């Protein structure tokens, strides 16, 4: 039940590839979220049609996603779970140190790591090893 | 209800106004009810998170991590009121 | 300095890596260790 005189509705959060801008500079603050929602009370779901050829990569030693402290895949949020607070976004950064800074010294308490045919012009973030050139999948966050 | 705000009324058994509010406007007006919350007893503002709780559970969350920058409560009479901050530790609790 | 865009290939039936008999990861060797002997070589060979 919510507060009061409430018809039971659920909202729909929507995604979709946009034409997106540049991959980031050296900074790991220098990677901006191109969408953001956020959760209030009540109901939600949330159309990810993000399965169209963007393959999941798995996680190892450094790159991929760094779903530990979240247990459910992307593509299960629309089961019933409980949560207290969730804000979801995406963002198009480098790939290989993507979640593994980003989750320490970041904004996110998990963040996943989908992938494409990406141009391999991407300045990577970690300390020392700023001055190479990498992938660039989508990287969406999640704050569970 | 005296003039001020559109409820009109003057009793118990109405509702309360936990509501948000910016720089010139407002939002998130939820409305729980005097029931379920039947007497105050505490009131936080905690930084991570940056969520606010009218005594034990949630009522407001956002997006940003934004430290407490000042707090004030209105009264007229009733028990000598504290003010308190603190820090972050680890604690269990027994609960019946 | 190897891993500049260059992918870890997880081991399977026949091709990949065969790290059996050594649990370190590659990029794991500068933590504190024990060896006895030790030789590292590069070689540009086939895949499977
Ligand atoms: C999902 O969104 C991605 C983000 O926009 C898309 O990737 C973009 O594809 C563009 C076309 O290949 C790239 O533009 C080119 O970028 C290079 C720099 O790497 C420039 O030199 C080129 O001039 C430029 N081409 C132009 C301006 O015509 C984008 O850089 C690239 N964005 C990235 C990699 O973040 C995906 O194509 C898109 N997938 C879909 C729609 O299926
Ligand atoms: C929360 O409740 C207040 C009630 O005051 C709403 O305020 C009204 O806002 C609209 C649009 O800005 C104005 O046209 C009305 O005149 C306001 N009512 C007043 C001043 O009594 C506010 O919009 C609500 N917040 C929501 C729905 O998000
Ligand atoms: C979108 O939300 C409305 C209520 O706001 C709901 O009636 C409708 O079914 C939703 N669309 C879906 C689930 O595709
Ligand atoms: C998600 O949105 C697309 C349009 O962008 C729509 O065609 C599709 O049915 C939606 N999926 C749902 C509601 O599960
Ligand atoms: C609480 O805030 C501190 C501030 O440094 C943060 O490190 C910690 O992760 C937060 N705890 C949470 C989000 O559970
Ligand atoms: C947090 O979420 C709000 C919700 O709209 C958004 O306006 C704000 O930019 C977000 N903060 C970020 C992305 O740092």
């Amino acid at each position: 039940e919510n507060s009061v005189n409430t018809t039971f509705t659920l909202h729909n959060f929507t995604f979709h590839n946009e034409t997106g801008a540049n991959p980031n500079p050296s900074g790991v603050q220098n990677i901006q979220t191109y969408q953001t929602q956020t959760a209030q009370s009540g109901y939600y779901n949330f159309n990810f049609s993000f399965l169209s050829s963007f393959v999941y990569k798995e996680s190892n030693f450094m790159y991929g996603s760094y779903h530990p402290s979240c247990n459910f895949r992307l593509e299960t949020i629309n089961n019933g779970l409980w949560f207290n607070s969730l804000s979801v976004s995406i963002a198009y950064g480098p790939l290989q140190g993507g979640c593994k800074q980003s989750v320490f010294s970041g904004r996110a308490t998990c963040c996943y790591a989908y992938s494409y045919g990406g141009p391999s012009l991407c300045k990577g973030v970690y300390s020392g090893e700023l001055d190479l050139n990498f992938e660039c999948g989508l990287l969406v966050y999640v704050t569970k | 209800k005296y003039d001020g705000c559109p409820i009109t009324g003057m009793l118990q058994k109405n509702f309360l106004r936990v509501s948000a509010m910016k720089n010139g406007q407002l939002f998130y007006n939820l409305t729980v009810s005097v029931a379920k919350y039947p007497t105050f007893k505490s009131f936080q503002c905690v930084n991570n998170l940056t969520s606010v709780y009218l005594n034990g559970d949630l009522v407001y969350t956002s997006n940003e991590t934004t430290d407490v920058t000042s707090a004030g409560v209105y009264f007229k009479a009733g028990g000598p009121i504290t003010y308190k901050v603190m820090r972050e530790v680890k604690a269990l609790a027994y609960f019946v």
